[PDB]
């Protein structure tokens, strides 16, 4: 289920209770491990288009993983809390 | 002066002091062409010039007819009073001359290789240097109106075009693209000019009496629509009263400088865009085109060169006084560049002559017949 409810989301948190970039930003070490050569690259790409604070176009064709370099991006972004 | 030289070989004074204060001296003392002449070939009335960035020595000129001129501005010859003659000339027999007036023309920073004239034929023009032929040419929907080139920028090598259109076109040198374009102006766009302190931040004005610093890399519309009574903040926020027809950054670029027809010039925060209250007097301003003005470098205090009817006027960038006025022309002035290195200023209007106003107060000495009183006794 997803977090909608209050009571459930605490629930979850209880049972669940670093590269620097030019500009200056910093992922979570732990989970950098977790991918491959080109997710990282398109973190690199994903945080190259925050600077410019413009949108993009991820074309991976299916299979490569584009749900983790979206995530690996935005787990990163609040870890660094720019 | 004898002072200023003592105090610079004894080191109480910076050798900086001399130097600025014997350019803003020459500045002041800006006269007509008492040792120069400049070749006319213009049949028309010339809309533009530009001094190359580097070594500044050969110049452009844009006319009405179309034809554009480059110029030649040191004394190869011993004597004095020499004429800038035209090293080279692209007239009506060049097959690819600009058909009709050519508006604006600028040297490409970084090399004098290359340099790009656009004119109200809707194009603008990519020139060789050496072989006085095109590269690139840019096709637009409407009359161009101005175009300008980063004079810093090292990452990219856009130029930024306003058009008749109500919409901004960025060209880049690199490839073609000529499709990047950006929205939130609602009239002609009379005036573009880069920021010589950031890459990517550009400055247009427009007929609707706005302003707006855009970022070129940003992809969300403008960062600051400048206002004049700086209220709380878009339809709104009217930059001038009329039609904002001028732009020039000042030196470091920290201040904006902007001209409308409302008969008023205005000075603005580079960064937040708030204006910072110069008043300038009445500075006239009735032309309809893009209305191309400079301001002073090297100096002590900046100044200003604004066209003023048949006139320059001279103006403190940030005191906003009124200097002097250079009455050397006989038809309206839309074009003045200043050569930062011997602080002269060249002047182009539509009489078809560009003026050289070059620093007095340095005379031969005898060991005038001419002048004199005639009057009868």
């Amino acid at each position: 289920r997803d977090d909608g409810d209050e009571d459930y989301y605490k629930q979850r948190l209880r049972r669940w209770n670093d590269a620097e970039f030019d500009e200056g930003f910093k992922v979570p070490g732990f989970l950098f491990k977790k991918l491959f050569k080109y997710q990282q690259t398109g973190v690199r790409w994903l945080w190259e288009l925050h600077c410019q604070q413009a949108g993009g176009i991820l074309g991976d064709e299916m299979g490569l993983g584009k749900t983790i370099q979206i995530i690996a991006f935005l787990a990163g972004l609040s870890y660094s809390k720019i | 002066m004898l002072g200023f030289l003592s105090a610079r070989q004894t080191g109480l004074e910076d050798p900086l002091r001399l130097r600025r204060a014997e350019s803003t001296r020459r500045v002041l003392g800006l006269e007509l062409n008492k040792d120069r002449d400049v070749e006319r070939i213009h049949g028309g009335g010339i809309n533009t010039l530009d001094i190359e960035p580097v070594e500044g020595r050969y110049m452009l000129s844009g006319g009405s007819d179309g034809v554009i001129v480059l110029y030649d501005l040191e004394n190869s010859s011993r004597q004095s009073y020499y004429t800038c003659k035209a090293v080279c000339s692209i007239g009506r027999d060049h097959p690819d001359v600009h058909r009709y007036s050519v508006e604006t023309v600028q040297w490409y920073p970084h090399d004098t290789g290359m340099f790009t004239s656009s004119s109200f034929d809707k194009t603008l023009k990519v020139w060789d240097t050496n072989t006085l032929q095109t590269a690139d040419v840019f096709n637009f929907e409407e009359t161009v109106y101005s175009h300008h080139m980063s004079p810093v920028s090292t990452k990219h090598c856009l130029v930024a075009v306003g058009t008749r259109g109500p919409k901004v076109q960025l060209c880049d040198l690199k490839s073609g693209s000529c499709s990047h374009i950006l929205q939130g102006h609602r009239q002609e766009i009379l005036a573009v000019s880069w920021s010589p302190r950031y890459d990517y931040i550009l400055a247009t004005a427009s007929a609707d009496s706005r302003v707006k610093l855009w970022d070129v890399r940003r992809a969300s519309g403008c960062l600051i629509t400048l206002d004049q009574h700086n209220g709380k903040k878009e339809s709104a926020n009217t930059a001038h009263n009329g039609k904002v027809n001028g732009l020039c950054f000042t030196s470091d670029g920290l201040h904006l400088l902007t001209v409308g027809t409302d008969n008023r010039m205005r000075l603005w925060n580079s960064s937040n865009g708030e204006n910072t209250l110069v008043n300038y007097g009445k500075v006239c301003n009735n032309s309809k085109k893009g209305l191309k003005f400079t301001v002073s470098c090297g100096c002590s205090s900046e100044f200003v060169f604004v066209p003023y009817g048949s006139t320059i006027a001279v103006y403190t960038v940030y005191s906003g006084e009124q200097i002097t006025m250079l009455k050397g022309h006989y038809k309206t002035v839309d074009c003045c560049v200043f050569q930062s290195n011997f602080q002269e200023l060249y002047s182009g209007s539509r009489d078809c002559n560009i003026l050289a106003w070059v620093p007095s107060l340095y005379e031969p000495v005898p060991d005038n017949p001419a002048f004199e009183d005639a009057w009868s006794s």
